[PDB]
RNA sequence: GUUCCGAAGGGACGGGCGAUGGCCUCCGUUGCCCUCAGCCGAUCGAAAGGGAGUCGGGUUCAGAUCCCCGAAUCCGGAGUG
RNA sequence: ACCCGGUGAGGCGGGGGGGCGAGCCGGGCUCUCGCUUCUGGCGCCAAGCGCCCGGCCGGCCGGGCGCGACCCGCUCCGGGG
């Protein structure tokens, strides 16, 4: 399964692919509002063993808190 | 103890402007392509007193340049200036009193009103009654020009950026003695209440 | 009268038979005719003689 | 011939004398935030330094053997649900009374086959909105052996099975008919991706600057080149 | 196309009309304002029978709710007279007084005889 | 915070298409498309500011430019005008 | 990245093309410019050219597209960083 190799590579963060993501990505929702749907996670893994499930009736919110 | 008037002034409580008879805000006009390439005219319609300022305003009407319509825009009137007049706005306006052109290319030693001191702000620099600057040199690399300000000091500018050719109107105005409390209450009344000052 | 009167009089008693008729006196009228006309001779004057400098140049 | 009354009336459109026409202005429009966020990510892209590991998509299969590749897999659709349902009825009545190969669909499929060695070919879309769920699949291809192609559009991969999209599918049994062509497709795309591995993964992108950056050193460097 | 705007405005989209599966509330509320509740009953004061036989009008009271048009329309059904205009006041009690004058042609005093006040 | 980091308009002369009623004439209701379109920001804020148009005589116990009589006037509407 | 200013985010960077100069044997090169300054007037909702098409009877009537108004581009233009 690729949800095993998806997981090493988000504890592989100070990597550069991973840094390069996250820079990039973080870019964005700065630029974005506060408190906005995702149309889907941004870590499919990560959610679903949060408990996340591909079904009608789970949603996404990506919001922003200030730092302090 | 108690907070002091000095430091109840910053709250706008009973400090704020008196601002309802002023005619607005005196701005030269938004940069634009004719501006920045050749220039445009428009005729002196007033010439009008706002309350608190010593300077007068002069209400100057341009034609668009896109559209069917005229615009109406308030300078810092440059004396000598009168109704009837036109005055040409531009890169490659020739100088004389009243035209606004950017101050890298006006010849070193000109006399300057409504300086503005970042390109696109509109004005800022010397237009109070009677103030100007003097355009010191020029560097054409780097694009940068020294001015001497009213107060005496030297700033570097860049080079693009506009500026009305005069003196601002209206000078010597305090040459005459306020005589009486009540000249000086209705000075600043119509500006603000800061007047009967305390020891 | 007082402009919301304005609605009940006829248009020849607001107006004159004249062009800018009620809205801009006759002198300055007059004054604007004469100013056109000039100036647009004027404007025919100096696009003859730029025509003639170029033939000469 | 005609008549005098006919005549061109030039319009100036010269600096102050008369009203500029209504022209394209398509690029001086205050767009929304959105457009102008994603406009301006893909310029984040061309201007940073994107690791190989995330550029080795933008270097895609080529149109002209993609057709082939399509025109090939078009064959081993998997089933439509309509046709399910003629199947199983149709199953149902010959008991009242063999598998064929298909495409295999999903990231965890496809690379659950590729780590058993039983595909043989991975098509991978380019344009994984999360880049992770497919950037280290080339890797894990190129040691399992498995060659594998980059093809533009996960609309169109899957189109392929019957849903909105689809990030790989994978060749894992053909027919004797298309033997030969898989064989064809294969070494063309070994030779393409499977063999330069080494300057995939040591290959950086992006580093360009903007057009008007790039044309104001161009200007300096000519003038410092003829004095 | 082409924009000559500099500016990006929304664009017009469609907007359906409802078409409800089933009416939010089952029946329409029945008109509890209607012409016997809202004339209540005439007053026969001094002032009235004065008023009726002079200005050959009548005098009701009514409930504040009541327009001078549904009052006249009232009128007209309930006493098959035509009526030429309505007078109406909220008293101090709290009620609408309303005096109603009739058209010419028919007498207030015959009016009042045949309602009952006198 | 009140125009400041908004895809901030639900309007319109007209043209075309589609249906309808009325002597299917001509128009109207519309439904779709083409074309035209700055607003300074929703909204609140004055019974002394702005704001069209009513006056005279008589009448009660207590109401009158309000009721009765007589003279007016403004605004809106009106297929067939 | 981040910050500041202006605007109804209206013509920015290159390239082309054309005119005026300078100098070299009708030629290319460098540079430069592209239309408004005597007057308290007017200025929009394309003329003109070219290529298609339609309806009625070569004529009448009614449409469309392009040049006029150059092309290509990835940051709305500037200033910091
Ligand atoms: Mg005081
Ligand atoms: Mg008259
Ligand atoms: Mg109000
Ligand atoms: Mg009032």
């Amino acid at each position: 399964g690729a949800y095993k190799y998806i997981q090493e590579l988000w504890r592989k963060k100070q990597s550069d692919v991973m840094r390069f993501l996250l820079r990039v990505r973080c870019w964005q929702y700065r630029q974005l509002s506060a408190l906005h749907r995702a149309p889907r996670p941004t870590r499919p893994d990560k959610a679903r063993r949060l408990g996340y499930k591909a079904k009608q009736g789970y949603v996404i919110y990506r919001i922003r808190v200030r730092r302090g | 103890g108690r907070v002091i008037r000095g430091q109840r002034k910053g709250a706008g409580s009973v400090f704020r402007a008196h601002v309802k008879h002023r005619k607005g805000a005196a701005r030269l006009r938004a940069v634009d392509f004719a501006e920045r390439h050749g220039y445009i005219k428009g005729i002196v319609k007033d010439i009008i007193h706002d309350p608190g300022r010593g300077a007068p305003l002069a209400k100057v009407v341009f034609r668009d340049p896109y559209r069917f319509k005229k615009r109406t825009e308030l300078f810092i009137a440059a004396e000598g200036i009168h109704t009837g007049q036109f005055v040409y706005c531009g890169k490659k306006a020739q100088l004389n009193i009243g035209n606004v052109l950017p101050v890298g290319t006006m010849p070193e030693g000109t006399i300057v009103c409504c300086l503005e001191e970042k390109p696109g702000d509109r004005g800022k620099l010397a237009r109070a009654s009677g103030n100007y600057a003097t355009v010191i040199s020029h560097n054409p690399e780097t694009k940068k020009t020294r001015v001497k300000l009213p107060s005496g000091s030297k700033k570097v500018i860049s080079s693009a950026n506009r500026a009305v050719v005069g003196v601002v109107a209206g000078g010597g105005r305090i040459d005459k003695p306020i005589l009486k409390a009540g000249r000086a209450y209705h000075k600043y009344k119509a500006k603000r209440n800061c007047w009967p000052r305390v020891r | 009268v007082r402009p919301k009167v304005l609605m009940r009089l006829s248009k020849t008693k607001k107006h004159v038979s004249r062009a800018y008729g009620g809205s801009m006196c006759a002198k300055c009228v007059r004054d604007r005719i004469k100013r056109a006309f000039l100036i647009e001779e004027q404007k025919i004057v100096v696009k003859v003689l730029k025509a003639q400098a170029q033939s000469q140049k | 011939v005609v008549n005098p009354l006919f005549e061109k009336r030039p319009k100036n459109f010269g600096i102050g004398q008369d009203i500029q026409p209504k022209r394209d202005l398509t690029r001086f429009v205050k767009w929304p935030r959105y457009i102008r966020l994603q406009r301006q990510r893909a310029i984040l892209y061309k201007r940073l330094k994107v690791p190989p590991a995330i550029n080795q998509f933008t270097q895609v299969l080529d149109r002209q053997t993609a057709t082939q590749l399509l025109k090939l897999a078009h064959k081993y659709r998997p089933e439509t649900k309509q046709e399910k349902k003629q199947r199983l009825l149709a199953r149902a009545e010959k008991k009242a009374a063999k598998r064929p190969p298909v495409l295999r669909a999903g990231v965890n499929t496809v690379t659950t086959l590729v780590e058993n060695k039983k595909a043989q070919l991975v098509v991978i879309a380019h344009d994984v909105d999360p880049i992770e769920l497919v950037v280290f699949l080339p890797a894990l291809c190129r040691k399992m052996g498995v060659p594998y192609c980059i093809l533009k559009g996960k609309a169109r991969l899957g189109r392929l099975v019957h849903r909105k999209t689809c990030t790989t599918v994978a060749f894992t049994q053909v027919n004797s008919e298309d033997k030969g062509a898989l064989a064809k497709l294969v070494e063309a795309i070994r030779t393409n991706y499977n063999d330069r591995y080494d300057e995939i993964r040591r290959h950086w992108g992006g580093n360009v600057l903007g057009p008007k950056s790039v044309a104001r050193i161009a200007k300096l460097e000519k003038a410092k080149a003829k004095e | 196309k082409i924009r000559t705007s500099p500016t990006f405005r929304r664009p017009k989209t469609l907007r359906l009309r409802r078409q409800p599966k089933y009416p939010r509330k089952s029946a329409p509320r029945r008109n509890k304002l209607d012409h016997y509740a809202i004339i209540k009953f005439p007053l026969t004061t001094e002032s009235a029978m004065k008023k009726i036989e002079d200005n050959n009008t009548l005098v009701f009271i009514v409930d504040v709710k009541a327009n001078k048009h549904q009052i006249k329309q009232a009128v007209k059904k309930l006493y098959d007279i035509d009526v030429a205009k309505v007078n109406t006041l909220i008293r101090p009690d709290g009620e609408k007084k309303a005096y109603v004058r009739l058209a010419p042609d028919y007498d207030a005093l015959d009016v009042a005889n045949k309602i009952g006040i006198i």
